[PDB]
């Protein structure tokens, strides 16, 4: 008979839109999440030659644009068929990681750590990075320094920060020389720190919540990944 | 009625595949007098004097051009004549070819034999299937007079008169598309220099001059200086052919002598408007020339008075349209034509005339807006200073003209939502 | 097939070791065959020696030239300055919308063809609606039918 | 063809809304806490939109 | 008088008498926006943004086909040029669909750098989105026709320079499209020597090198090493570039020279790829 | 695509629920559309909740149903007994390496189409070479262009 829209979902990426129909009785019949945008990238690309796609793909997104670089370019390596090189493994490995860094760093500090600090019913003006930035100075400012150093490695590696270019179909296009390997190298006994502070904060919300943050939305499934031998593989 | 017509003055009197008739009416006896007596300095000096501005749509002293057109360092120069129409409802090419198809032949053997050209050519287009043959016609019987050939009337002197069936392109309308063409070859206007009265056919010198300045050639020297003076005003001299046509009695080819008030050339020499209902404006040149309304009657139409107006008098396609034709609406025509009618080199030929289409069946449809009409005028300026050959830097003067005469009328096609003629909102 | 492969390479016969001659040489294998196939300009190319892109851009680069078979019965309606202030426009999008083929092409059987042309002379009897064979002076919105059947 | 990150776990989403939604129910006056709850099932998985609709 | 004297934008210029402004130009500092003048082939007029103006002439006129005449003060950069310069270039970005985002030659596009140089942040003419094909048949070239600035660098480099003239133009107007021989594909062209010299003077990421997409730019090079091709006798001169140890793009100088740059297949195309083995 | 739909659809409307009736309703369709189409058929499948491989088995079954377009002039040559005996087949062959068409199928524009016939009757007249209008009595080898030329 009637409905709720959340419509724009937000400190998410993309566009939402919540809708959550109720009864006559003012009870949820059923909820559903919409994404209200589409652009295409399935039929935009048909005539490209695909060596065009690990610059294509990546404009899906500009919080993960290596994830879609590194996948075009693994799609494109397997075009060509080539082997490929074991350092050419190692950096694009490194991009990724840095990438997951980032992103992971974006994902908790600044969408997702509101409400995790603050709670689910705080005001509406503090529940935003730039709140966070004034009620808890230092957090902001680490998870900042997280992203700036997966953001470093990208651009270290690929030109630009956001939609890089660093893996071509065959290989990558450029190393590390020793200057900027030791000046990445020297931020991550600090980086370290911030993650296992992360870490320590998470578990102490998910720890004092205790039983009713175990049931929100947890649903029995299934759960995909990428694996080695026994081991996670992110590349 | 009264022109005083002396271009077409035998016209469809003379039967067009009947030479003897034409030399009856004193035709070649000027070929004669040139080849014969006239050194080739005196009618060069001849025409000169004659103040013959160039019909060829742009105005210019043909005595000039010829002056230029002998200069050049080369033995094996051209006369062309360009018998293709600009505007695609003038016919007055077309009824000159087929009226009087000897005059355009003794012109041609005259200037070839005062800028020292040996071959000719005469291109006409193909798609008209009447002209091609009487002038075909009239190359043979005059062939057998010995009028095109070796040592014509006696002289020392060689003329082969070839006759290049135009393939429909208004962009082989200038000068040096048509010399692309008659090398057969796509029709795109090289920058000059290389200039065409001294590199231009085959790298030979060129003298492109117009059919119907061609036609005025043979009443230069049969008559004199004075004569072809005699005929209006002093800054322009000579008289043009008008393919008077449109919505307002009835068309054909009306050949006023010179500056002559617009008044006494469609008010009552056409005679009134089809239905009587006063016209709101007149196209003076085509698509390549601008548009008069009702503040130019009192105006002489020679070259001089009407280049400042904004119309160069191009080939003659004055059309008449009253009320009941939007202004916007045969701008956006003009310009299709034009959009239609172009090689493509150019990026403001190419591209500007394409977004001026866009935005005048945007204005048209009344989906337009304020800026729409500053960009139109500023892109219609760009177009006209930057655009390469001259077709393209003619081609928005249905624009340009129609924003200087009909600006409240733009205005009232977007702030207001209205349109004179209600063809479409 | 074979047709069309010694036509054209008789027509070239009179223009070789001539400078020029590809804006005539093409008309005639216009008039004659009614359209240029690319097998035509294949062999004018190959005669001639001129290069087979420039033929196609001289071609495709001038109105009457039709490299697709035309049809039939031109069509050929005015879209000249004195027709299209009385209304040509309108004549030529009714028997577009009635022919149903788009703006310049021909039928899907070669039946007619479509040629929207530049003055046709009859600039006093406007618009003129030309069916391939004569003029037609008045041609008011109703008239376009009792043609179009007649000629087909 | 790209199958992309949040494309799997949309029936997570879409399921998690519906026990979140479920369990903070009022018939009227529909308050801002719960739709924050509604809001952060999503931004668990923090999905990037862009990608799921290429 | 042979040595003429200008005046271009106030700084006084020498040159010979036939030479052309552009070429006045060019030949002592100044600066004028060209997109269709490649030094070589004959000044092809289309582009028509070189413009400038003579003082006391009220009209402009191409520095690239417009002759040098023995004393007189040319303009380039002004209110009035800069605006009809940025029209042009919108005048292109609007016809044409052009996305700089995937282009190889983002960095290079001759475009490009004229609108970044007249700040062209808009298009304001509507953008017509027509559908210009994408002829990517040949696996060595591709020419992306939806960034063609239809500038005839590529006919006349196959006209002129190489010979096996395999690109002219389609139709008139608006509809005017660079084909390869009989309005085919490139791969379908018989007379195509896989030359490259139409990638070298395109200057708007039309015809692409594809093996060295995205590589071989110019404003990516870590080195630009000038040499000799050693691969057979006519040693054409090159201008290798080199991006982290790897030629990426073989550009044959030499445009002066009778040859004109047009390096063969063997030299565009197995000079970098051997820098990979 | 869609002028072939309805048009089926409803010459069936006389025929639903009445049992046979299929050899009428192509004699309709054909009469209308000048052929059977593999939408017409596969409508009247529909409609009559007839198998389509029954339907087609019928419209191949039979001479004068035609799957693909028959041309705008048929040339029925008379394949009788009366006309053979009087040397039709002379008549028929030379029609054959004329149109140099198959024996039995369309030119490439649709514009004539050879169908040998049984009988038209004139076995009086014999041969008769039918042009799509009237009979024609004598048909020697030699007046067999002179009635081509004048029907395209
Ligand atoms: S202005 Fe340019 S595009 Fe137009 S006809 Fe002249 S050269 Fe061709
Ligand atoms: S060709 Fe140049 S201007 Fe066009 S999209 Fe590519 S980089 Fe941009
Ligand atoms: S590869 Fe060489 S021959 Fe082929 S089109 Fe390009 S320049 Fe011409
Ligand atoms: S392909 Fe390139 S070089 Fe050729 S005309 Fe187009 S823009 Fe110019
Ligand atoms: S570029 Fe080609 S032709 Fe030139 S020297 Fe090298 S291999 Fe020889
Ligand atoms: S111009 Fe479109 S209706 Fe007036
Ligand atoms: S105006 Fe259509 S015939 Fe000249
Ligand atoms: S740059 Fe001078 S016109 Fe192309
Ligand atoms: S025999 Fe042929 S008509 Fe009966
Ligand atoms: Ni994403």
């Amino acid at each position: 008979v009637f409905k709720l829209e959340i419509n724009p979902v937000t400190r998410i990426e993309g566009h939402g839109k919540i809708t959550v129909m109720l009864d006559e009785s003012g009870h949820v019949r059923e909820t559903r999440f919409h994404v209200t945008q589409y652009r295409g990238f399935e039929v935009f690309t048909h005539g490209r030659d695909f060596r065009e796609m690990p610059v294509i793909t990546p404009r899906i997104c500009g919080i993960c644009p290596v994830s879609h670089h590194l996948a075009s370019a693994k799609a494109c390596d397997e075009i060509l068929g080539v082997t490929i090189t074991p350092a050419a493994h190692k950096l694009r490995e490194l991009m990724h990681m840095g990438q997951i860094v980032q992103s992971h760093a974006l994902s908790f500090f600044h969408l997702s750590s509101p409400d995790i600090l603050w709670g689910f019913d705080a005001p509406v003006k503090i529940r935003n990075v730039a709140g966070l930035v004034d009620r808890y100075p230092e957090l902001a400012k680490k998870g900042i320094m997280l992203r700036k150093f997966g953001q470093e490695i990208i651009k270290t590696l690929g030109g630009k920060k956001i939609h890089p270019w660093h893996s071509i179909p065959g290989g990558v296009n450029r190393s590390l020389t020793p200057q900027e390997r030791d000046a990445i190298a020297a931020q991550l006994p600090e980086m370290k720190s911030i993650a296992m502070e992360a870490i320590k904060l998470i578990k102490d919300y998910l720890q004092e919540g205790g039983e009713e943050l175990k049931e929100f939305a947890t649903l029995d499934t299934a759960y995909m990944g990428l694996v080695r031998d026994g081991y996670l593989e992110l590349y | 009625s009264k022109q005083h017509r002396i271009v077409l003055s035998n016209c469809g009197y003379i039967d067009p595949e009947k030479i003897e008739e034409y030399i009856a009416r004193d035709g070649y006896m000027a070929l004669g007098k040139a080849l014969l007596e006239m050194t080739p300095e005196e009618v060069l000096e001849e025409v000169k004097k004659s103040g013959l501005r160039g019909r060829g749509g742009a105005g210019f002293p043909t005595g000039l051009k010829w002056e230029f057109a002998k200069k050049a360092s080369g033995d094996k120069k051209y006369v062309i004549c360009n018998a293709d129409e600009g505007d695609p409802g003038a016919f007055m090419d077309r009824s000159t070819l087929e009226g009087d198809p000897h005059s355009v032949i003794e012109g041609m053997t005259i200037g070839a034999y005062v800028i020292g050209a040996d071959e000719g050519y005469i291109y006409c287009r193909a798609e008209y299937p009447l002209a091609i043959k009487r002038l075909k016609i009239a190359i043979a019987q005059a062939e057998e007079m010995g009028l095109l050939g070796d040592h014509i009337m006696g002289t020392n002197f060689s003329f082969h008169l070839h006759l290049k069936e135009g393939a429909g392109a208004f962009v082989c309308g200038e000068e040096t598309a048509l010399m692309a063409s008659i090398e057969g070859r796509r029709g795109m206007p090289r920058p000059r220099p290389p200039f065409p009265a001294q590199h231009g056919l085959w790298g030979k010198p060129t003298n492109i001059n117009n059919v119907e300045t061609w036609a005025n050639v043979p009443r230069i020297i049969l008559n004199g200086a004075d004569w072809f003076a005699s005929m209006g005003t002093e800054k322009s001299k000579g008289t043009k052919i008008f393919a008077l046509t449109g919505k307002i009695t009835n068309t054909g080819l009306i050949e006023v002598p010179m500056g002559i008030t617009i008044r006494e050339i469609i008010y009552e020499l056409g005679g009134g408007i089809l239905n009587g209902k006063e016209f709101k404006a007149v196209q003076i040149g085509g698509p390549s020339g601008g548009c008069l309304t009702k503040e130019h009657l009192d105006l002489p139409i020679d070259y001089e008075s009407l280049t400042a107006a904004g119309a160069i008098m191009g080939s003659g396609g004055l059309v008449v349209m009253d009320e009941d034709t939007c202004m916007v609406d045969v701008a956006k025509f003009f310009l299709e034509f034009t959009q239609r009618e172009s090689c493509g080199k150019c990026v403001p030929c190419r591209e500007g005339t394409k977004q001026m289409l866009l935005m005048l069946q945007k204005i048209c449809n009344g989906e337009g807006t304020m800026d729409d009409l500053s960009k139109l005028e500023e892109l219609a300026h760009m177009v006209k200073e930057t655009s390469l050959c001259g077709l393209g830097q003619t081609a928005p003067n249905p624009v340009i003209t129609t924003i200087r005469y009909f600006r409240d009328e733009y205005v009232a096609h977007i702030k207001d939502k209205r349109c004179p003629a209600k063809i479409c909102p | 097939t074979v047709d069309v492969v010694e036509k054209v390479k008789e027509i070239v016969a009179p223009w070789k070791g001539k400078q020029g001659g590809l804006i005539p040489i093409l008309q005639e294998v216009q008039r004659e065959l009614g359209y240029l196939p690319e097998e035509a300009l294949l062999t004018i190319s190959r005669e001639l020696k001129m290069p087979k892109a420039e033929v196609y851009g001289v071609a495709t680069f001038y109105a009457q030239f039709h490299l697709k078979p035309r049809g039939r019965h031109v069509i050929r309606v005015c879209r000249g300055t004195a027709c299209h202030v009385r209304g040509s426009l309108q004549i030529l999008e009714k028997v577009k919308q009635m022919l149903g083929i788009e703006e310049n092409e021909t039928t899907d059987d070669l039946r007619f063809t479509l040629e929207p042309v530049a003055c046709l002379g009859a600039c006093g009897l406007a618009p003129v609606m030309m069916v391939d064979e004569d003029t037609h002076g008045r041609m008011t919105p109703d008239k376009i039918q009792a043609i179009l059947d007649k000629y087909q | 063809n790209l199958i992309v990150a949040t494309g799997h776990n949309n029936f997570a989403m879409n399921k998690g809304v519906e026990m979140v939604a479920k369990k903070y129910i009022t018939g009227t006056n529909v308050p801002e806490g719960v739709f924050n709850r509604l809001e952060h099932v999503i931004r668990a998985y923090d999905p990037c939109l862009s990608c799921s609709t290429h | 008088m042979k040595e003429i004297t200008l005046t271009i934008d106030g700084k006084v210029c020498k040159g010979v008498q036939g030479d052309t402004i552009l070429d006045v130009a060019n030949k002592n500092d100044v600066y004028i926006p060209t997109l269709c003048y490649q030094k070589g082939l004959t000044p092809i007029g289309a582009c028509r943004m070189c413009v400038v103006q003579l003082e006391g002439n009220p009209k402009m006129l191409p520095s690239c086909t417009t002759p040098a005449q023995d004393g007189m003060v040319v303009v380039t950069k002004n209110e009035k040029l800069k605006d009809y310069r940025r029209q042009i270039l919108e005048l292109l970005f609007a016809g044409r669909n052009h996305f700089c985002m995937y282009c190889s030659q983002s960095g290079d596009c001759e475009l490009q750098r004229l609108a970044i140089e007249h700040e062209m942040d808009s298009v304001r003419f509507p953008y017509l989105y027509e559908d210009f094909e994408v002829d990517a048949t040949d696996p060595n070239l591709m020419m992306d026709h939806n960034r063609c600035v239809l500038c005839q660098r590529c006919i006349r480099t196959c006209s002129e320079i190489v010979g096996a003239h395999t690109l002219d133009l389609e139709r008139r107007g608006w509809q005017a499209k660079v084909i390869a021989d009989l309005g085919k594909r490139l791969r379908e062209s018989d007379t195509c020597v896989n030359c490259g010299a139409c990638a070298q003077s395109c200057p708007t990421g039309t015809i692409t090198i594809r093996e060295f997409a995205y590589r071989g730019r110019r404003s990516e090079c870590d080195a630009v090493v000038e040499s000799v091709c050693p691969l057979c006798a006519v040693g054409c001169k090159i201008k290798t570039y080199v991006r982290t140890g790897s030629i990426v793009r073989v550009e044959g100088t030499g445009v002066e020279e009778p040859d004109g740059g047009q390096l063969c297949h063997m030299g565009r195309w197995w000079l970098p790829e051997s820098t990979e083995r």
